[PDB]
């Protein structure tokens, strides 16, 4: 819901790293739930404990990356100089991608995991900084 | 001496053509700064008929004393 | 009122996994006309008490097309069973 | 048969007139109800069981695409009860309005609704009739417009070109290659519609013409991709240049006229400061051309015309209004100073 | 015949040059300028428009 | 889109089975008949974009 | 925008009109001159300067259509400008009368190299 | 020899001149209509 | 151009309208008559500026640039007749028309008066050049190189429409470069960085960088028949001049981020020269040379402040004649040896002594012999970037030293003995081989007599 994102950009601002990633793992904990729905309905009939889908553990991957997605911010946003900066929030992209590099082993998949995930992370706090809107109206 | 007046001109044509076609601009770049003034910011008034949306036609109402007094 | 809440759950017999699945494919098309009369009545609640007197033709002309749409797809399942003998929606050859 | 073959064909456009000409929710119920009853025997004519095993998958999809619409219609009967075609006065209804209506204009959800139908039909003559079902619900959306949740309509459109740009890398069936990219243009003209519903139809008109020329050029002999190898040196070499005149235009290059709406689509979309969304669509439209290149590489390069059988005989097809069609489909990009004045 | 494939095609240059004066003869906006280029009293700034 | 053939040529396709208070064949009103006759009178020349405000 | 279902209303009588001998009316049909040549080129003519009746009436098609098309096009911008000026004329607070100052007030940045 | 169908050849050429005649008869009317009105 | 596009479009209904083999002698005959009309109405004076007629032409006032655009079409038809004459006449004439159609968009381009007509003409190419790579090329792996010839230029150019219409709706109208008098400054932000980024990056797609340039030794390696459109591809690469039009204004003051375009084009400059001393292909040999001293001009522009616009005006036409002439050398010595690999050409200089003079003076334009049009501009690039700092002479000077070897690395390959082979390659350099090899230095050193016209505003 949009109450979750409303509870994201307001209070923590790098600080309160106990509840920073506690608000940030919920999106990562909910994100694997969507792909788990198609993995039993599009991928074929599974074992007798549905959901028993093909590879499984999709939530087990998604809840972990979303946990470190806020954690690597609130550590580094605390320790460097205490703003949230594009250089500061860049660091969460790399190691958070490498859980997908650690699982489903590397050198062809994990080698691009730090690559693409970091650049799309830094644009986000850049996106709120200049006043950009995705879905605007007159 | 016999090259210019056989072929072309100097500061009587290529000047004041620059003064000519730069008056087709201030009525072009400024009316394009009125569409953004008016179309995007009309906005809640809806005075000029651009955001005019149909609601209902009141001609099809009736006014006869229909056969229940409290309606 | 509660007479609108039920019937409104009765509209959710159009459950799509039980609307095209599984085989004995007549049980699929069963709830399609079963999705009708959950709309014939639910319309006829509000038209009747709020005395409109003109939209009474609307639920009647609803059931005209409701059987007429249901008349078509029943014919094709005979044409399925014309070459097969049974419906069996797990029949699949033409893929995407 | 040949008398009523016109009569069945006559009532299809009679359906979509009633969709356009009404102020009443029950007539537009009837409107593309009788259309869905008028399309079925066109699929049948040769009575092949694959055509029956394609129409019935087409059937019970569009049955729900009918029957979900009426569930929206009774809500604004219970909510203020007026039956003019206008705003719906319930976001619970407008949600039920659009994402039921989007079935007949099949979006990025409802995946195999398009290809599994169009592949498997022997009637490759047309099957241009699935432009009419692209025409009728667009003539409702122009009137639903100023009550939408504004996020649902753009979400289906960003996903629309995302799956359609990916579908034909895994294809040889040129019907399915033309079944795909019919999702592509139906993402754009939805993505305009919150910002100026006029000039949506400009995307609609260009899409009709560039699909009308495509199957008429496909009604020479070709149904398979490698069958488009064996016509340049066999059927006619003149068709080989003309098929390259359209597949490159529909990709959208600016010297042709296929680029022309996407030129104008940004002049409307920016000036309302949405920047990140047209950039994501235009960069996706790059992949819309790698269908056509890697397909045009087969027919215009003489890729081994084997199977010696020479056509010394003439041709008599029905190329009805054909040669006048790729004259506004190529060289019309200078010829539109105001297409948004006669249409809008 | 008389070879229209030949030099008749470079004869289209003055056919273009005859049309090349129609744009200038409707660009008759300003005579009163201060680059001398003045159109003060003479029949010299008036001409060749 | 809405071509509106019935506006130029002056027949009604229906236009009668539209609102709560239009025809009423023997002048028998409805329960909320008295508020249709007021709510239409409010926004008639209004272009519906300020009518919600 | 009133009096709907019209190709062009009777309010469009104050048009110059958008007359002949424009390059667009030349161009509308210039492609039609190329179009009928393709109609020869499809059915193995093989002449490409074929019978005149098929070589003509592509010309007669577009030229009458194009002139009949341009009449509402100049009308449509005219009626678009016909609505704009009065809303410009009304609401003086929505159209500020700005004061022009010369280049003696502007102290710009200033950034040299 | 020459073998046309002798029916439609000439109908195309005469309809065009009719549309040529209907062109300027609409045009020279409407050219005068702008002056007679405005 | 009042009537410059007007006579040359009439040349198009003359190819298939004509007779048999007369079509070559007729097409060359009309073509040179336009070349005087180009010279005549242009080259006028001249003090800021010559707005030509109207909204379609600004007369190429600051940089003429247009004379070079019109040599090539009466220059490649004599070159393309080497190996083309094997097909049907109607198919060969189509190959003539598409090259003539390439010039007409580029005739309206380079003047263009505007920016919204610029981009549609900036993208009006790549349609005829791509078809030349597909049909009547060389052996296989064409089609991927045709795809690499797309999907870069089109990939980078699409944010220009994101950029320009964002300018058109914001501040005035970009129809007129001369109504660009009021220009607001651009400060450092996180939105304005991307505004400069999309304004610049598309122009790096055509004139290459050390990045994103792998496609360039594909079209020149896998190339049409005998350097036919390859000569046109020389003007296609140098014709990215429009950075001179745009970034002269319209965020000039963002130079804080100029540095990674200065540096990447500088270490990549010295590198790609030495990336070809172990190359085994002739048509790739000139291709990597055409990267290096074409990458020289980019630091002459992003560094502002003239004495840099002076040489950069001349350095566009510097290899533009030279590399076109080197491809004419490489289009020859292939009709006689049907493989383009350079190592097989041992034992030359004795069978063809007449063209051996033409090898000398051509490669003497890379050492470049300071009274020429080449080292008259490279001294001004020295004159600019040494005022930047004292380090810049080092990496730029070694570029003048690596191509000293890299040019004479080709000349010495002609001198060998006993040739081992070649009962073919008899033909002692016929008239088409040497008359077409002329008319390159013949205007080049001619322009070195009074090089006044080759100068910008500047
Ligand atoms: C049977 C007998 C027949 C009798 C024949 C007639 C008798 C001979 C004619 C008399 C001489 C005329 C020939 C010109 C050469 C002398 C020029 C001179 O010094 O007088 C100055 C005189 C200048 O006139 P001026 O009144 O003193 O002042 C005007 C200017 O302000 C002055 O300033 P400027 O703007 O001219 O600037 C100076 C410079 C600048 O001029 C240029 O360089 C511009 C040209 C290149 C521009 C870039 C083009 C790129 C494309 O001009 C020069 O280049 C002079 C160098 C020599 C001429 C160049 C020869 C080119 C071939 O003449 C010229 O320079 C005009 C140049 C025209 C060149 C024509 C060349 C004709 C050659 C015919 C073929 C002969 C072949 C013989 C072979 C024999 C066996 C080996
Ligand atoms: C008797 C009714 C016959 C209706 C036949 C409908 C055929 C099916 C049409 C489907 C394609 C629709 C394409 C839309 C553009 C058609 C050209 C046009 O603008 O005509 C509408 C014209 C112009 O419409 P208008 O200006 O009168 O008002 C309607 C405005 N729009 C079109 C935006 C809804 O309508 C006519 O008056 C006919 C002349
Ligand atoms: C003289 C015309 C050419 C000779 C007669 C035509 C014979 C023919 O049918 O060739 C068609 C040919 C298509 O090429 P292709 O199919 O690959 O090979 C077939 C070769 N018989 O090539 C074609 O003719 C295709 C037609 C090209 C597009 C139509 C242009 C018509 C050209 C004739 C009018 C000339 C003026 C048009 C150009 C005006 C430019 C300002
Ligand atoms: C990645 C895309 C990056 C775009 C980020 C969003 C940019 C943006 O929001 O616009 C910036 C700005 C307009 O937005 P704003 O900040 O509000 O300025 C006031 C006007 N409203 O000003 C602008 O409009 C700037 C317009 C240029 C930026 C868009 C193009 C940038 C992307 C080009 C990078 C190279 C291409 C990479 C993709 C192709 C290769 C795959």
């Amino acid at each position: 819901a949009k109450t979750v994102l409303r509870q994201y950009w307001d209070i923590p601002e790098g600080t309160e790293c106990h509840r920073k990633t506690y608000a940030t793992t919920s999106i990562g904990g909910a994100a694997g739930l969507v792909v788990s729905a198609y993995s039993v309905a599009l991928k074929t009939p599974t074992s007798f404990l549905e959901g028993v889908a093909r590879t499984g553990r999709y939530t087990f991957t998604a809840a972990a990356i979303g946990a470190i997605f806020g954690l690597t911010s609130c550590i580094s946003a605390q320790v460097r100089e205490k703003p949230d900066d594009p250089l500061n929030y860049l660091i969460g992209g790399c190691a958070g991608g490498l859980i997908l590099g650690a699982r489903t082993r590397s050198y062809g998949i994990g080698a691009a995991a730090c690559a693409y995930m970091g650049l799309t992370a830094a644009l986000v706090k850049m996106g709120q900084l200049e006043g950009w809107q995705v879905f605007a109206e007159p | 001496r016999w090259i210019a007046r056989t072929f072309f001109d100097g500061p009587e044509k290529n000047y004041e053509r620059t003064m000519a076609i730069l008056q087709i601009e201030a009525e072009k770049a400024e009316l394009r700064l009125k569409e953004l003034e008016v179309r995007r910011l009309m906005r809640a008034r809806g005075d000029g008929p651009w955001f005019h949306y149909p609601t209902i036609d009141k001609e099809l109402i009736d006014h006869s004393p229909k056969a229940t007094p409290d309606n | 009122s509660m007479v609108y809440m039920n019937i409104m759950m009765a509209f959710t017999v159009s459950l799509v996994g039980l609307l095209m699945y599984r085989s004995h494919l007549m049980s699929s098309l069963l709830c399609l006309e079963g999705m009708m009369l959950s709309l014939f009545v639910m319309a006829a609640l509000t038209i009747l008490n709020s005395h409109f007197t003109l939209a009474s033709m609307m639920p009647i002309i609803l059931l005209v097309f409701a059987a007429c749409e249901a008349a078509l797809g029943l014919s094709l399942l005979v044409m399925v069973s014309n070459t097969y003998g049974t419906d069996y929606v797990q029949n699949l050859n033409l893929l995407q | 048969n040949p008398i009523i073959f016109i009569i069945i064909l006559l009532t299809i456009m009679l359906g979509t007139i009633i969709v356009m000409i009404s102020s009443h929710w029950l007539l537009v119920w009837i409107g593309f109800e009788m259309n869905m009853l008028a399309i079925i025997p066109i699929m049948m004519k040769n009575h092949n069981p694959r055509a029956t095993e394609a129409s019935t998958k087409y059937f019970l999809t569009q049955s729900t695409a009918s029957m979900l619409l009426m569930m929206a219609v009774i809500i604004n009967l219970m909510f203020s009860g007026q039956w003019t075609v206008m705003k719906l006065f319930n976001p619970m209804a407008s949600m039920l309005m659009t994402m039921a209506l989007a079935m007949k204009l099949g979006m990025a959800p409802f995946h195999f609704w398009v290809p599994e139908v169009t592949q498997g039909i022997p009637l490759s003559s047309g099957l241009i009739l699935l432009t009419w079902q692209k025409l009728a619900p667009m003539s409702v959306l122009y009137q639903i417009f100023p009550s939408i949740n504004l996020n649902l309509i753009l979400t289906l459109s960003v996903l629309s070109i995302l799956i359609g740009g990916w579908g034909g890398l895994n294809q040889t069936q040129l019907r399915k290659i033309m079944a795909y990219s019919s999702i592509a243009h139906m993402g754009w003209m939805t993505a305009v519609l919150p910002y100026n519903p006029t000039m949506t139809l400009l995307n609609l008109i260009i899409y009709i013409i560039m699909t009308s020329t495509m199957f008429t050029m496909f009604m020479a002999n070709s149904t398979t991709t490698t069958l488009s190898l064996s016509h340049t040196w066999n059927k006619t070499p003149i068709m080989t240049v003309l098929i390259l005149a359209t597949l490159l235009s529909m990709g959208g290059l600016p010297p042709l006229s296929g680029f022309m709406p996407k030129w104008m689509i940004i002049q409307e979309m920016t000036k309302n400061n949405s920047i990140i969304l047209p950039t994501f669509m235009a960069i996706t439209a790059l992949l819309n051309l790698y269908f056509y290149m890697r397909l045009t590489y087969s027919t215009t390069l003489t890729m081994f015309p084997s199977t010696n059988n020479m056509k010394m005989k003439w041709q008599f097809p029905l190329m009805k209004k054909m040669t006048f069609l790729p004259t506004m489909v190529v060289l019309s990009t200078m010829m539109l100073p105001l297409t948004p004045m006669l249409s809008v | 015949r008389d070879h229209w494939v030949h030099v008749l095609v470079p004869m289209g240059f003055v056919f273009g040059y005859y049309l090349d004066r129609k744009n200038d003869e409707k660009l008759t906006a300003f005579r009163n300028k201060s680059l001398l280029y003045k159109r003060e009293l003479k029949p010299n700034e008036e001409v060749t428009w | 889109p809405f071509f509106d053939v019935q506006k130029r040529l002056g027949v009604d396709l229906d236009r009668w089975m539209t609102i709560q208070s239009a025809e009423q064949p023997h002048k028998i009103p409805s329960r909320c008949h008295a508020f249709e006759k007021e709510w239409i009178e409010c926004a008639h020349g209004i272009g519906s974009i300020r009518a919600e405000k | 925008g009133r009096a709907t279902f019209q190709f062009l209303p009777d309010e469009a009588r104050s048009l110059p009109p958008p007359k002949l001998t424009d390059p667009r009316l030349a161009f509308v049909g210039f492609l039609g001159y190329c179009s009928g040549l393709i109609d020869n080129a499809i059915r193995r003519r093989p002449v490409l300067l074929a019978g005149l009746h098929r070589q003509l009436l592509y010309i007669t098609s577009f030229v009458f259509v194009g002139y009949y098309l341009l009449k509402r096009q100049d009308y449509m911008y005219a009626v678009r400008d016909h609505d704009m000026f009065s809303y410009i004329k009304s609401h003086p607070e929505d159209f500020p009368e700005k004061d022009k100052k010369t280049y003696g007030e502007v102290f710009e940045e200033f950034h040299p190299v | 020899h020459g073998s046309p169908n002798w029916l439609k050849v000439g109908l195309t050429l005469g309809t065009s001149v009719f549309l040529w005649i209907y062109l300027i008869k609409q045009h020279n009317e409407d050219v005068l209509e702008y002056k007679r009105r405005n | 151009m009042l009537k410059y596009i007007i006579p040359t479009i009439m040349l198009m209904p003359l190819t298939w309208l004509s007779k048999n083999n007369m079509i070559w002698v007729n097409s060359t005959a009309h073509s040179l008559l336009i070349s005087f009309t180009s010279l005549l109405l242009m080259n006028q004076f001249g003090d800021n500026s010559l707005n030509f007629s109207l909204l379609f032409f600004s007369d190429s006032l600051s940089t003429p640039l247009l004379i070079l655009t019109m040599w090539l079409l009466p220059l490649m038809l004599m070159a393309s007749q080497h190996h083309l004459s094997k097909e049907n006449l109607t198919r060969k004439k189509l190959f003539i028309t598409m090259l003539i159609s390439l010039q007409l968009f580029l005739i309206m381009t380079f003047t263009a008066m505007e920016l919204i007509l610029f981009y549609i003409l900036f993208e009006a190419t790549l349609v005829p050049t791509l078809i030349i790579i597909t049909r009547w090329g060389n052996q296989t792996e064409r089609l991927n190189a045709g795809l690499y010839f797309l999907f870069y230029t089109l990939a980078g150019s699409l944010p220009l429409l994101v950029a320009l219409i964002y300018i058109q709706n914001t501040v005035g109208s970009l129809n007129f470069l001369m109504l660009q008098y009021w220009v607001q400054p651009v400060h450092n932000s996180w939105s304005n960085v991307f505004m400069w980024l999309a304004c610049m990056m598309a122009f790096m797609v055509k004139m290459p960088l050390y990045g994103l340039h792998l496609w360039l030794p594909k079209a020149h390696v896998e190339a049409p028949i005998a350097g036919s459109m390859v000569l046109a591809a020389v003007l296609l690469k140098l014709g990215g001049y429009g950075m001179l039009r745009i970034t002269l204004i319209l965020n000039p003051m963002t130079d804080f981020m100029a540095y990674p375009f200065i540096m990447l084009s500088l270490w990549g400059m010295i590198m790609t020269s030495s990336i070809c001393l172990r190359q085994t292909d002739l048509k790739s040999l000139i291709a990597y040379s055409s990267v290096s001293h074409m990458a020289l001009v980019i630091v002459a522009i992003l560094i502002q402040t003239p004495w840099s616009y002076m040489g950069a005006t001349a350095l566009m036409i510097a290899h533009g004649l030279t590399s076109s002439m080197l491809f004419c050398l490489a289009n020859s010595n292939y009709e006689r040896i049907h493989s383009r690999t350079m190592i097989l050409a041992r034992g030359l200089q004795t069978l063809l002594p007449l063209m051996a003079t033409w090898w000398l003076l051509a490669s003497l334009t890379n050492l470049a012999l300071p009274p020429t049009i080449n080292l008259i501009g490279e001294l001004f690039v020295v004159m600019s970037t040494f005022s930047w700092s004292n380090i810049t002479i080092i990496l730029m000077g070694v570029n003048m030293v690596i191509t000293a070897l890299y040019s004479l690395y080709m000349l010495i390959m002609t001198q060998r003995g006993k040739y081992t082979y070649h009962i073919n390659n008899i033909s002692p350099s016929f008239t088409r081989e040497n008359a077409l090899m002329s008319l390159h230095i013949l205007p080049l050193l001619l322009l070195t007599l009074n090089p006044k016209i080759i100068l910008g505003p500047l």
